[PDB]
RNA sequence: UGAAAUACCACCCUGGCGCGGCUGGGGGCCUAACCCUCGGAUGGGGGGACAGCGCUUGGCGGGCAGUUUGACUGGGGCGGUCGCCUCCUAAAAGGUAACGGAGGCGCCCAAAGGUCCCCUCAGGCGGGACGGAAAUCCGCCGGAGAGCGCAAGGGUAGAAGGGGGCCUGACUGCGAGGCCUGCAAGCCGAGCAGGGGCGAAAGCCGGGCCUAGUGAACCGGUGGUCCCGUGUGGAAGGGCCAU
RNA sequence: ACCCGGUGAAAUUGAACUGGCCGUGAAGAUGCGGCCUACCCGUGGCAGGACGAAAAGACCCCGUGGAGCUUUACUGCAGCC
RNA sequence: GUGGAGCCUGGGAGUGAGGGCGCGAGCGAUAACGUCCGCGUCCGAGCGCGGGAACAACCGAGACCGCCAGCUAAGGCCCCC
RNA sequence: GCUGGGGCUAGGAGUGAAAAGCUAACCGAGCCCGGAGAUAGCUGGUUCUCCCCGAAAUGACUUUAGGGUCAGCCUCAGGCG
RNA sequence: GUAGGGAAACCGAGUCCGAACAGGGCGCAGCGGCCGCAAAGUCCGCGGCCGUGGACCCGAAACCGGGC
RNA sequence: UGGUUCGUGGAGCCAUGGGGGAAUCUGGGCGGACCACCGCCUAAGGCUAAGUACUCCGGGUGACCGAUAGCGCACCAGUAC
RNA sequence: GGGGGGAACCUGGGGAACUGAAACAUCUCAGUACCCAGAGGAGAGGAAAGAGAAAUCGACUCCCUGAGUAGCGGCGAGCGA
C-alpha cells in the first residue's frame, strides 16, 4: 500500500524549497553553563544536513 | 537503520509545534496569488474566478501579492500585501478587501 | 563541576532576568556573585546577582 | 515599685470540662441478613453482623509466566580492556595496526579572568646574628637548565613567568573565511552593531600559554517570552529563549 | 563358507582406460614431475589405502537461534495477608 | 601531457574473511606457509601462455579470431628435449 | 506377588518405590490440524547468447566483529573541456 | 503544480534571528522570425532501483490456539 | 476498565464492574480538563426495505491450465493405502 | 413454537503466539488465527440526548476522496481517524 511519512523526521528536519534538508543543530540541550555565547549561539542556528544523509530523510518524506 | 548504532535522524532534536489532540485548530487560511498571474483577466476578478481557473484553490482565502505589474482591474480579494496594494493603486485598480 | 564548585546563573537585578550562567567555588567564594553584565532586556550594563541554577 | 493596674465590659492566646453538631475508634450483648447443622424445614439448635462473596488499597509472592544475562580476544572461559589527553612505534607532509613501549584525565581558578604599568629566573662561588644542604640579607657570575595549578609534548623572559592599580569582554546580537572530517561533531576566526573594562594613545578584551577535565537524541524540571489556545473570552496544555 | 540347479536383494555410485617410490601440490597423490615396475580377464581369501560407507560433529566455538532448569536477575501473574 | 584522463550532477552496484612476495618497522626467539601496520607488486579476478623437473602469486609476458610464416623475452643449446 | 475382563486420571497436564522415567516403536514438555509461506544477519541453490567496461577484502561508527550505514574503489546517462 | 520564509501569530519576492536602514540562513530570476518551436509542471506507457507485503526459492530447532 | 487516532496525557466523548445517587423542560446531555457566554441536541423502550458482503448452486466469458499442468480427484477419490 | 444442518459471508461472547521493534517488557502482530453462541438470504446499522464552527448540516449502510492528513507513539518500530 502507500508509503507512511516517517513521524520522526517530519518532527525534525524541513525540506526547503530546492530539495535541501534543514535541521537543528545538536549540542545545546542541557549541559551548557560551561559553554561560550558563541557556541550556544551558533548552535541556535539550522544547517543544511550532507547529501548521502539528506537523500535518505527526503525518501522518508513522500508527500510534503 | 544503520547497523545498531543511533541513527542520523534520532540524533537531530525535535523542533516546534507538534501540536496535540484533538488536533488541528481551525483556522482560515490564505493562498496568495500575485498580480502577475493576474494579467489574463479583464473587469473584475474574484476568488470564484481564480478557484475556477486553477490559480486559487478551494478552501483558501484569496491575498493578492506584489511580483509582477498590475492592470487596472477590480480585484476583490481578502487581503493584499503593501506592494499589491501600491502598484494595484497607483495604476487604476480597485482594491476591494472584504470578508 | 563539583559538589563545591557549582554551577549557577546571573540574574540582572533591574528587570530579574537570568542572563549568564557560570559556576564558583562556594568554599571558596561563599558570597553570592555580583557582576555588572550586559542585560539584553535592559540593553544596558547592570548589576548581575547570582540565583540558584 | 511595676515594661504590663487592678472595678466592671470586651475581642481573643495556651490549656480544662459541660452541653450540642458532624464525625472516628475500641468493648459488651442481641438476632434477623449471611454461613453450618437438625429423621421434623414459614420451624428448632450453633456461629453471627463476624466469616464468605463483590469493587477498591497497599504488601508478601520462582508456585507459575515472559525475558534479559555486551563486545574485543593469536579458540572460548578466566584475566585484562572499552571514552578523552601526551610521547614513541610512524618509514623527515597528513594519516597509519597489534591483548606493542610509557604516562595522565572525568578537575580546577572570582583570580589562576580583562587591561594598563612595573619587575626577571634556576643554580654556582664569596660575604652575613640566631640560621642549618635549604628561611631572610649583600656582591659577582649565570640565555634560561627556573617558572607557567596537575601527565606529557610543543612553546615561552623582546613573557606565556612575578608584583600592583582599576576592573567583569568568564559580553549581547551576528560572522567573511578557513582547519579537520563518512555522518554527526570538534576547532580557529578577522570584521560590523549594541552597551562596556583598561589605556594618554596606538590599541587590547567574546575567559584561562596551548593540546585532557567529556555525553547526541528522547522524557521531564525551573526562570523568562506572551507565539498557539479545539464555537467565543479566559484557562488547562503546548511552543520559543535560557538553564 | 565352496561347487552345481532354482529364486534373487542392499547401502553405495561425478565419470574412470583406477600401479610403486622419491618429490611436488591447499601442508598425507592411482590422476602433477621424475624415475621404477607392469601381457588381457577372473575365482577363493586378508583388510594397509581409496583422508573407504553410514549420520549437513554430539566435543569446541559462533548466531543480539531455541529449549529445560535455578535464584536475594528484571518484570508480571496465581495464591495468600 | 587528449588519456577507457580529469571535474560536476544523477541511476545501478558489488566489496567491507584477503593472500604471497620485496623493502621499512612493531610483536615473536635477529622462530613459523606466524602475527600487526606502512610503501609497492602480483595472485585474487591472468589456476590462460613461456621459464623455474612438477607448483596461485619467483623470472618472462597482459591470450579478439585464423596461418604447416618470421623476430625475440626469461630460460636454454651432450641425450631424454 | 503375577495376570484376564470392566473402568478413571493427559500435555505445563497426568502418572511416577524418582530414571526428568512413562503418557501408542525418538518425551527436559505427546500427536494432529491450524496461526503458517513463523522467523533463519546462517548453509545450499538460482536456468539462453554475444559485445564494452570492471572492482573490494580499507576508514569511521555499530550488543558490532563471518551482519550493517556512510565514505573509498566499479559502472551507466547527462554536463563541463 | 502555480511562493516562500517562520515553532507560530504572521508577513510575503521575500522572510526568519536581531534593537538594526548590521550580517547571515532559507527563498526569488527561453532561443529563432506577435506567428513558430521549445520549457515550468503534469498525465499516461516503458525500464532500473527503493518502501509495504511470504517479496528470489527450499530448510529449522521452536512459540501459540483448538482438538485427538 | 474498554472503545476512539488518543499508550494517563491538558483527557473530554461513547460504553460500564463497584460505591454514592437526581430532576420532568425553569428538566437534562454535548461542543476535548474547567468556568462564563453563545449555540447544537433531547438518554435511560422497540422496529424498519434499499444501496453493502459471500459463492455450496446455475449460466456466460478468458493475451487461464492442458494429465508432473489445472481442484487432492479429467479415470469408481476424500478412494486405495 | 424450539432443537439439527448449511461453502463462504455476518453479528455478538471470548481471544493467542510466532513475528516486528535487527535483544526485550510498554508497543507490534491483532481484536487477526481460533473457540463459542446466534442470524439469515444476507447480517450488522439506522430516524440525533448526532456532527462541529459553517449564523451550517440533517437516519443508517456502502464506494471514491478528504489522507498516510489530523493526531497517536519505549514520540521507537510503527499505528492511524
Ligand atoms: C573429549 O573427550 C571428547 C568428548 C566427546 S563427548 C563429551 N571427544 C571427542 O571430541
Ligand atoms: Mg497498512
Ligand atoms: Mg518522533
Ligand atoms: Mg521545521
Ligand atoms: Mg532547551
Ligand atoms: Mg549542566
Ligand atoms: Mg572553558
Ligand atoms: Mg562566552
Ligand atoms: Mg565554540
Ligand atoms: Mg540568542
Ligand atoms: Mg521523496
Ligand atoms: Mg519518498
Ligand atoms: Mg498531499
Ligand atoms: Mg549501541
Ligand atoms: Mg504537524
Ligand atoms: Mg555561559
Ligand atoms: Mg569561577
Ligand atoms: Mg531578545
Ligand atoms: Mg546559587
Ligand atoms: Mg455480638
Ligand atoms: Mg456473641
Ligand atoms: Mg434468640
Ligand atoms: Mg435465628
Ligand atoms: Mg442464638
Ligand atoms: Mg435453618
Ligand atoms: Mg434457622
Ligand atoms: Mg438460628
Ligand atoms: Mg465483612
Ligand atoms: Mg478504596
Ligand atoms: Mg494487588
Ligand atoms: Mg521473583
Ligand atoms: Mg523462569
Ligand atoms: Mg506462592
Ligand atoms: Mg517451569
Ligand atoms: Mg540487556
Ligand atoms: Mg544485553
Ligand atoms: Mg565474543
Ligand atoms: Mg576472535
Ligand atoms: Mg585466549
Ligand atoms: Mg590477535
Ligand atoms: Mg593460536
Ligand atoms: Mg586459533
Ligand atoms: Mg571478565
Ligand atoms: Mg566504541
Ligand atoms: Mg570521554
Ligand atoms: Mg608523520
Ligand atoms: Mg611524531
Ligand atoms: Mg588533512
Ligand atoms: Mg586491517
Ligand atoms: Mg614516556
Ligand atoms: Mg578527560
Ligand atoms: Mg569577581
Ligand atoms: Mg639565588
Ligand atoms: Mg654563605
Ligand atoms: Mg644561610
Ligand atoms: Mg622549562
Ligand atoms: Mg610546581
Ligand atoms: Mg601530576
Ligand atoms: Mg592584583
Ligand atoms: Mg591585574
Ligand atoms: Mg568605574
Ligand atoms: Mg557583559
Ligand atoms: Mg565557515
Ligand atoms: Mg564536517
Ligand atoms: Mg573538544
Ligand atoms: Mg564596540
Ligand atoms: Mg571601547
Ligand atoms: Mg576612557
Ligand atoms: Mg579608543
Ligand atoms: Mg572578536
Ligand atoms: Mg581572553
Ligand atoms: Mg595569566
Ligand atoms: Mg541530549
Ligand atoms: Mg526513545
Ligand atoms: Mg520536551
Ligand atoms: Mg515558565
Ligand atoms: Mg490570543
Ligand atoms: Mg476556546
Ligand atoms: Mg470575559
Ligand atoms: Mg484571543
Ligand atoms: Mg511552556
Ligand atoms: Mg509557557
Ligand atoms: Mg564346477
Ligand atoms: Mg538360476
Ligand atoms: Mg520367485
Ligand atoms: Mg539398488
Ligand atoms: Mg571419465
Ligand atoms: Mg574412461
Ligand atoms: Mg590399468
Ligand atoms: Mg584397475
Ligand atoms: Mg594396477
Ligand atoms: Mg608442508
Ligand atoms: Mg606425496
Ligand atoms: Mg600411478
Ligand atoms: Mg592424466
Ligand atoms: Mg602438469
Ligand atoms: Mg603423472
Ligand atoms: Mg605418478
Ligand atoms: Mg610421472
Ligand atoms: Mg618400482
Ligand atoms: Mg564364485
Ligand atoms: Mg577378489
Ligand atoms: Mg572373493
Ligand atoms: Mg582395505
Ligand atoms: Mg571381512
Ligand atoms: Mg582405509
Ligand atoms: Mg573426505
Ligand atoms: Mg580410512
Ligand atoms: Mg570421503
Ligand atoms: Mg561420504
Ligand atoms: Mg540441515
Ligand atoms: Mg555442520
Ligand atoms: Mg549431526
Ligand atoms: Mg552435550
Ligand atoms: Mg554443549
Ligand atoms: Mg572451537
Ligand atoms: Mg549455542
Ligand atoms: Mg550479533
Ligand atoms: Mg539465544
Ligand atoms: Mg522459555
Ligand atoms: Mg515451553
Ligand atoms: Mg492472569
Ligand atoms: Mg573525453
Ligand atoms: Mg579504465
Ligand atoms: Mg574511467
Ligand atoms: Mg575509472
Ligand atoms: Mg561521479
Ligand atoms: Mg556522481
Ligand atoms: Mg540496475
Ligand atoms: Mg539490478
Ligand atoms: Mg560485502
Ligand atoms: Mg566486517
Ligand atoms: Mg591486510
Ligand atoms: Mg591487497
Ligand atoms: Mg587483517
Ligand atoms: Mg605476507
Ligand atoms: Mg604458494
Ligand atoms: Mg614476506
Ligand atoms: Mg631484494
Ligand atoms: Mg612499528
Ligand atoms: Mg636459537
Ligand atoms: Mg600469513
Ligand atoms: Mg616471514
Ligand atoms: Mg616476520
Ligand atoms: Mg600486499
Ligand atoms: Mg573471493
Ligand atoms: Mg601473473
Ligand atoms: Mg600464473
Ligand atoms: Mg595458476
Ligand atoms: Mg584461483
Ligand atoms: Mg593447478
Ligand atoms: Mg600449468
Ligand atoms: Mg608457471
Ligand atoms: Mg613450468
Ligand atoms: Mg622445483
Ligand atoms: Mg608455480
Ligand atoms: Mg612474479
Ligand atoms: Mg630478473
Ligand atoms: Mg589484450
Ligand atoms: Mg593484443
Ligand atoms: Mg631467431
Ligand atoms: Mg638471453
Ligand atoms: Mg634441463
Ligand atoms: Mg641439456
Ligand atoms: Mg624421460
Ligand atoms: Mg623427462
Ligand atoms: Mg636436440
Ligand atoms: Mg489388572
Ligand atoms: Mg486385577
Ligand atoms: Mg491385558
Ligand atoms: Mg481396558
Ligand atoms: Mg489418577
Ligand atoms: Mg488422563
Ligand atoms: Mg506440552
Ligand atoms: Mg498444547
Ligand atoms: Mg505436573
Ligand atoms: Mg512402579
Ligand atoms: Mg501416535
Ligand atoms: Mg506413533
Ligand atoms: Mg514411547
Ligand atoms: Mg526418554
Ligand atoms: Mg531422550
Ligand atoms: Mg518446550
Ligand atoms: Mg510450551
Ligand atoms: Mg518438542
Ligand atoms: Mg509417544
Ligand atoms: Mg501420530
Ligand atoms: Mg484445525
Ligand atoms: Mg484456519
Ligand atoms: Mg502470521
Ligand atoms: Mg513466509
Ligand atoms: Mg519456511
Ligand atoms: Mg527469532
Ligand atoms: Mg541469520
Ligand atoms: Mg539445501
Ligand atoms: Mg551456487
Ligand atoms: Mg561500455
Ligand atoms: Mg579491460
Ligand atoms: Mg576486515
Ligand atoms: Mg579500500
Ligand atoms: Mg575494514
Ligand atoms: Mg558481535
Ligand atoms: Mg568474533
Ligand atoms: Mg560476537
Ligand atoms: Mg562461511
Ligand atoms: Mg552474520
Ligand atoms: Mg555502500
Ligand atoms: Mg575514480
Ligand atoms: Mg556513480
Ligand atoms: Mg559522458
Ligand atoms: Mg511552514
Ligand atoms: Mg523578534
Ligand atoms: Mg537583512
Ligand atoms: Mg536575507
Ligand atoms: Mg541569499
Ligand atoms: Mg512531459
Ligand atoms: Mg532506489
Ligand atoms: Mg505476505
Ligand atoms: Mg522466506
Ligand atoms: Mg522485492
Ligand atoms: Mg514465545
Ligand atoms: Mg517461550
Ligand atoms: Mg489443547
Ligand atoms: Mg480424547
Ligand atoms: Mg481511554
Ligand atoms: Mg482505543
Ligand atoms: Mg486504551
Ligand atoms: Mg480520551
Ligand atoms: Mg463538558
Ligand atoms: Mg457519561
Ligand atoms: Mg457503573
Ligand atoms: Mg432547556
Ligand atoms: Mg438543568
Ligand atoms: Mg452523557
Ligand atoms: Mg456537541
Ligand atoms: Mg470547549
Ligand atoms: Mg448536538
Ligand atoms: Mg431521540
Ligand atoms: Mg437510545
Ligand atoms: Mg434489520
Ligand atoms: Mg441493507
Ligand atoms: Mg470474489
Ligand atoms: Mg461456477
Ligand atoms: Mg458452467
Ligand atoms: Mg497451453
Ligand atoms: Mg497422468
Ligand atoms: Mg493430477
Ligand atoms: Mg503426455
Ligand atoms: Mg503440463
Ligand atoms: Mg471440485
Ligand atoms: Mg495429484
Ligand atoms: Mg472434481
Ligand atoms: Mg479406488
Ligand atoms: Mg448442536
Ligand atoms: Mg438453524
Ligand atoms: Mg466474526
Ligand atoms: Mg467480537
Ligand atoms: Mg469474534
Ligand atoms: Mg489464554
Ligand atoms: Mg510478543
Ligand atoms: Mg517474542
Ligand atoms: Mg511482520
Ligand atoms: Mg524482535
Ligand atoms: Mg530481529
Ligand atoms: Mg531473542
Ligand atoms: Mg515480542
Ligand atoms: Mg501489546
Ligand atoms: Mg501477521
Ligand atoms: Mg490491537
Ligand atoms: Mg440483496
Ligand atoms: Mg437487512
Ligand atoms: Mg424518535
Ligand atoms: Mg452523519
Ligand atoms: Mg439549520
Ligand atoms: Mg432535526
Ligand atoms: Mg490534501
Ligand atoms: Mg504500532
Ligand atoms: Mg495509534
Ligand atoms: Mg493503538
Ligand atoms: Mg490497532
Ligand atoms: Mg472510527
Ligand atoms: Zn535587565
Amino acid at each position: 500500500p502507500k508509503m507512511k511519512t516517517h513521524k520522526g523526521a517530519k518532527k525534525r528536519v524541513k525540506i526547503t524549497a530546492s530539495g535541501k534538508v534543514v535541521a537543528m543543530k545538536t549540542g545545546k540541550r542541557h549541559l551548557n553553563w560551561q559553554k561560550s555565547g558563541k557556541e550556544i549561539r551558533q548552535k541556535g542556528r539550522k544547517f543544511v544536513l550532507a547529501k548521502p544523509e539528506a537523500e535518505r530523510i527526503k525518501l522518508l518524506l513522500p508527500y510534503e | 537503520f544503520e547497523g545498531g548504532r543511533s541513527t542520523t535522524l534520532m540524533r537531530l532534536p525535535k523542533r516546534g509545534m507538534q501540536g496535540q489532540v484533538p488536533g488541528e485548530i481551525k483556522r482560515p487560511r490564505y493562498q496568495g496569488v500575485n498580480l502577475k498571474d493576474l494579467a489574463r483577466f479583464e473587469g473584475e476578478v474574484t476568488p470564484e474566478l481564480l478557484v475556477r481557473a486553477g490559480l486559487l484553490k478551494k478552501g483558501y482565502r484569496l491575498k493578492i501579492l506584489g511580483e509582477g505589474e498590475a492592470k487596472p482591474l477590480k480585484v476583490v480579494a481578502h487581503a493584499f500585501s503593501k506592494s499589491a496594494l501600491e502598484k494595484l493603486k497607483a495604476a487604476g485598480g480597485e482594491p476591494v478587501l472584504l470578508e | 563541576a563539583s559538589e563545591v564548585r557549582i554551577k549557577l546563573l546571573l540574574e540582572c537585578t533591574e528587570c530579574k532576568r537570568r542572563n549568564y550562567a557560570t559556576e564558583k567555588n562556594k568554599r571558596n567564594t561563599p558570597n553570592k556573585l555580583e557582576l555588572r553584565k550586559y542585560c539584553p532586556w535592559c540593553r544596558k550594563h547592570t548589576v548581575h546577582r547570582e540565583v540558584k541554577i
